[PDB]
């Protein structure tokens, strides 16, 4: 029963427009009797909207209007709040130049743009920088007005940030149509900073870019960030603007014309639903522009206040009481190489989920060029080195100390865009000496764990694990507990050994006292069989294999899986020795309530080796990672290090 | 420095009054991370509360004003 | 490795406190020499099977 | 015998490991001892117990420690 | 007594001596309990065994350790 007006102010195919809708049959998921109604206005100037909106609604007795129009109109939502202040009719704004965020609204109008307010774009924006640890930018602003509100936006949102942002500079340009060229060319020369965020008018925007193209800030070395006013119709991207803009629009940037008519209709129908659920009756249609009704006439203001509130399909629609949306699903997108707004990143909830985990940048046209200081570094989790965890949802990230990192996946799991890739934190002792490393060195990385594998195996001729990955060019070094042996070696680089280890063997209570032991050499001689195993695919096995034949035949059949399943048989009963590497053997010993021994002082290593970082072979960071780790040792910081994270419970 | 209170575990439970001293403390140190995790997880209200605790042997040790 | 020898072949010495400043001894060549992968090599291998072992038996035990 | 080449074994000059010392009146620092041996082009090969550390690094190959 | 001013003493309300806390959704932080009180101005002096750090002798002035 309830009567929504929808007004089309878009100049193109104007009566296919009127003739898509109109229909009362349609909207039959709203719980009510929706009553369309088109207007269409033609030239969208304040003489006809005034005068159809006047006609409309002092002649049907409209609940609502839903008003359209275009991206190049600039004064139309300041006519749509007058009229709504004028006639106390409820107005929903969808798309256009009428659904860019008036703050100061008329304090009697109920106007609901749905769009995203300045402030809040920049949150988007500034969460971008932080995920590609981008600062030091700089802020370009026009003439064009409410430059003032954009540059006390940016400075509220990185005060209020734990990050140490850095703006470098702020400098403000005519930017205007056929006009000085030379004044602006000479300022746009001096700018040195990597990352721009620019506010502009789409003119603007693109005089603009035309003039940074003249002075060389296009180029693979540099970014630029705008809000949804810098573009225009993100259908046909304008030529001037260069590739990898980042931007940050609603949910509803890829939907039809007739989808967001049908979700503002959608919203008034369920204000309305709730008003009439809660008041027993359906809200008062709207008065007229032949009167003024100077009191608020709080039956009019419960129909606001059950409008500002609503929630349609899953999506939020809460309106803030400025009259715009908050706590919107906002993405962001960015023009890519086929000069095509792709999307890139979510704002689901406060939490920003985006592909490319590094940012791709390309040299104008073409050729991916790719950063030069920047490496990708493979590892796994092994519990006393690498420890990952699941970032925590209420805070988005996660603590410090903890480095970011990803799965080993490609776009299979994702099932479209939900999560495209696992993001979780890891940290740890090689953590720890990766984050000095790049402090120290001065590079930049991206950290991935290894799903192919555990540590590396030449099975068949093929490498998996870490070894696989960094033989095969898929990362440019691997850190973790990768032992250094000489089949690895000879296929790879590996740095200087930062951590010592070797064979060790762990009993539970002297047994063996030595790895050449008779028990060892030949269990099946006599008496109940030495039950002693390993967890396959390792430097330990590979040693075991190729020394001692007889060994590892009878340890074939005491094929553990796992390092905890190994001591909980241990304990159990299932097996009394356990061989692997010393520098965890020696961290489980610690941390143990019963208090394992190994099976000889400090377990007696056996071949000893350390942990290195596998690198690509004659790479050229290898010398500078080598002379890195020896002052890390020199300096005394990986004793810290084995302080922090090595201390056991007993050993002492 | 103890390792026991270096690598917490779910047996030992130590913590501190929210909201205090040394909250900031812990959270201002990066080499105190797990140890700050930890005293999080079973934070107390009160000094007198946590002191109850640990007479009542629901908690280990407490950490507060000399 | 050295004063640990000296305190027991020659006894009436006792070496205190734990090891301060850990690292290794290498075979030392010029920068950028063509045999230095094939001596890491070797010294790897020498490891892996039973070399040091058995030279750690003879000489320092 | 591993890598199938001849020798002929000397000890150094002045019986030092090695180090890098400034005497008065010269130009810049030079290394004495093995080091400055086998920088030199007296020796090819140190095999000794000769630590490995950043400084001597530097100027000097080192293999994987024995 | 040695100053000569009057006073009244009145319990902090949510018994917490105070840190900082960031309003909700990750917006501007605050001081909770008696640096809350003192610095909103419910309180013209805290007389409290309150330890002098770094964070509150940025916004509070403390006096001479007692
Ligand atoms: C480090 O060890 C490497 C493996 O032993 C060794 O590579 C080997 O080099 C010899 C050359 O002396 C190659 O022999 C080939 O070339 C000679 C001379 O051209 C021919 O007369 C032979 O018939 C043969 O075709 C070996 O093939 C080669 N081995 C491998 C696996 O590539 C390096 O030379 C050693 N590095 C040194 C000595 O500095
Ligand atoms: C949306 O907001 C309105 C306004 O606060 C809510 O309406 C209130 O509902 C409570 C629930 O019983 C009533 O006690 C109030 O009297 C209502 N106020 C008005 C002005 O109507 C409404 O419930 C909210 N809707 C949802 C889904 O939360
Ligand atoms: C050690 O390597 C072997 C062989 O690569 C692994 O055995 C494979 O296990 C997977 C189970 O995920 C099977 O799908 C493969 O068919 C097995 N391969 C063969 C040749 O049987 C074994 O799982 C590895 N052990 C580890 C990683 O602990
Ligand atoms: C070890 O080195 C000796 C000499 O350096 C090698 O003896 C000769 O090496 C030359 C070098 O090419 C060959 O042309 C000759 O044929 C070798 N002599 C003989 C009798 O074969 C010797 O071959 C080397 N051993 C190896 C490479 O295993
Ligand atoms: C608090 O005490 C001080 C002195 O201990 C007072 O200071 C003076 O008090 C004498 C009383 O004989 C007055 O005549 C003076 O005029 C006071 N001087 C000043 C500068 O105030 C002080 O007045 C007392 N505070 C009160 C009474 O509120
Ligand atoms: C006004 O609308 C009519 C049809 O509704 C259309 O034919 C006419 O072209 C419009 N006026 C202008 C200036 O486009
Ligand atoms: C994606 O990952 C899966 C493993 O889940 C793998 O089987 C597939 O080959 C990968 N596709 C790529 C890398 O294109
Ligand atoms: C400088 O070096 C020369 C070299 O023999 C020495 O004779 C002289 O005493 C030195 N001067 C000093 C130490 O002041
Ligand atoms: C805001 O904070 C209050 C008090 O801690 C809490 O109850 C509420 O759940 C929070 N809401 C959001 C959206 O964070
Ligand atoms: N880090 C080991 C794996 C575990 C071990 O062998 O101790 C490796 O190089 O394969």
């Amino acid at each position: 029963a309830v009567t929504v007006a929808v007004v089309f102010g878009s100049s193109g195919p104007l009566q296919t427009q009127a003739r898509t809708r109109l229909t009362s049959q349609n909207f039959l998921d709203l719980p009510l009797e929706i009553q369309p109604l088109t207007v269409g206005v033609n030239n969208t100037n304040p003489s006809s909207i005034l005068t159809q909106i006047c006609g409309l609604l002092g002649a049907a007795r409209v609940h609502g209007i839903v008003f359209e129009d275009n991206v190049d109109t600039e004064a139309v939502a300041q006519l749509l709040d007058f009229v709504s202040s004028q006639t106390h009719v409820p107005i929903l704004s969808i798309s256009g130049g009428s659904a860019v965020v008036l703050t100061p609204k008329e304090p009697g109008s109920a106007f609901l743009q749905l769009g995203v307010s300045l402030e809040q774009q920049l949150q988007v924006l500034f969460k971008v920088l932080e995920e590609y640890d981008w600062s030091a930018f700089a802020v370009i602003t026009s003439l064009h007005p409410g430059h003032a509100l954009f540059l006390e936006g940016v400075r509220a949102v990185a005060d209020a940030s734990y990050l140490s942002w850095r703006l470098l500079d702020v400098l403000t340009l005519e930017l205007g149509p056929g006009g000085p060229r030379a004044r602006t060319q000479r300022l746009l020369r001096q700018v040195d900073a990597p990352v721009l965020v620019a506010y502009c008018s789409r003119e603007e925007a693109e005089v603009l870019f035309a003039e940074a193209a003249q002075a060389g800030l296009v180029g693979p070395g540099h970014v630029w960030l705008v809000p949804n006013l810098a573009l225009g119709s993100t259908d046909a991207p304008p030529a001037a603007f260069p590739v990898g803009l980042i931007s940050v629009v609603t949910e509803s940037w890829r939907l039809s014309l007739r989808q967001k008519v049908r979700d503002g209709v959608a919203i008034l129908a369920l204000g309305a639903h709730s008003y009439r659920r809660q008041y027993g009756t359906l809200p008062a249609p709207a008065g007229d522009c032949r009167s003024h009704p100077g009191p608020v006439s709080p039956a009019r203001e419960a129909f606001y206040r059950h409008l500002l509130n609503v929630t349609w399909e899953g999506r939020d629609f809460s309106f803030s009481p400025g009259g715009y949306l908050v706590r919107p699903t906002m993405v962001v997108i960015a023009l890519n190489r086929h000069r095509l707004w792709e999307m890139v990143g979510r704002w689901d909830h406060g939490v920003l989920y985006m592909k490319y985990p590094v940012w791709p940048r390309y040299s104008t046209s073409l050729q991916p060029v790719v950063d030069s200081r920047h490496l990708t570094v493979a590892t796994l989790e092994e519990r006393p080195f690498v420890i990952v965890e699941s970032p925590d949802p209420g805070t988005g990230g996660c603590v410090p100390n903890t480095v970011p990192c990803r799965r080993q996946s490609n776009h299979t799991f994702s099932s479209g865009d939900l999560t495209p890739y696992t993001k979780l934190c890891c940290k740890g002792f090689c953590i720890d000496i990766l984050k000095k490393l790049a402090k120290v060195v001065k590079f930049s990385y991206d950290l991935y764990l290894v799903t192919n594998g555990k540590h590396g195996k030449r099975v068949r001729g093929v490498w998996n694990g870490m070894i696989g990955e960094v033989y095969y060019k898929r990362a440019d070094m691997a850190i973790g507990s990768l032992t250094i042996n000489e089949e690895r070696s000879e296929i790879i680089d590996f740095s200087v050994p930062f951590v010592e280890t070797g064979i060790s063997v762990m009993v539970s209570r002297d047994t063996v006292s030595g790895l050449s032991d008779k028990k060892f050499q030949r269990p099946q001689d006599q008496y109940p069989p030495f039950r002693f195993g390993t967890v396959p695919n390792g430097s330990t096995e590979r040693n075991i294999r190729s020394n001692y034949r007889d060994m590892h035949t009878h340890m074939v059949k005491f094929n553990q899986r796992s390092v905890e399943d190994a001591l909980t048989s241990l304990k159990m009963g299932k097996l009394d020795a356990f061989i692997y590497d010393a520098a965890v053997l020696n961290y489980m010993a610690g941390k143990d309530e019963g208090c394992k021994l190994v099976t000889i002082g400090s377990g007696k290593v056996f071949a000893t080796t350390g942990y290195g970082i596998a690198m690509q072979k004659d790479s050229h960071w290898k010398r500078a990672i080598d002379l890195a780790l020896l002052q890390l040792l020199g300096d005394g910081e990986t004793q810290k290090l084995e302080t922090v994270w090595l201390s056991g419970i007993c050993q002492n | 420095n103890d390792p026991r209170l270096r690598n917490p575990s779910d047996k030992f439970i130590y913590a501190t009054v929210k909201q205090s001293s040394v909250d900031i403390y812990f959270r201002r140190q990066v080499e105190l991370s797990t140890m700050y995790r930890h005293m999080e997880k079973h934070n107390y209200e009160s000094a007198a509360e946590a002191i109850q605790a640990v007479r009542d042997n629901k908690l280990h040790a407490f950490i507060w004003d000399s | 490795a050295v004063l640990e020898f000296e305190a027991s072949q020659k006894c009436d010495l006792v070496t205190t406190g734990e090891l301060f400043f850990r690292s290794g001894f290498g075979i030392g060549m010029r920068k950028d020499s063509p045999w230095k992968q094939n001596v890491s090599l070797s010294i790897l291998k020498s490891h892996e099977n039973g070399f040091m072992e058995d030279l750690d038996k003879t000489w320092v035990r | 015998r591993t890598m199938n080449f001849t020798y002929e074994v000397h000890l150094v000059a002045d019986g030092k490991f090695g180090t890098q010392e400034r005497v008065n009146n010269s130009n810049k620092k030079e290394w004495n001892g093995m080091m400055g041996e086998l920088l030199s082009g007296q020796a090819d090969m140190i095999v000794a117990p000769l630590t490995i550390n950043n400084e001597r690094a530097q100027y000097i190959e080192f293999s994987k420690p024995f």
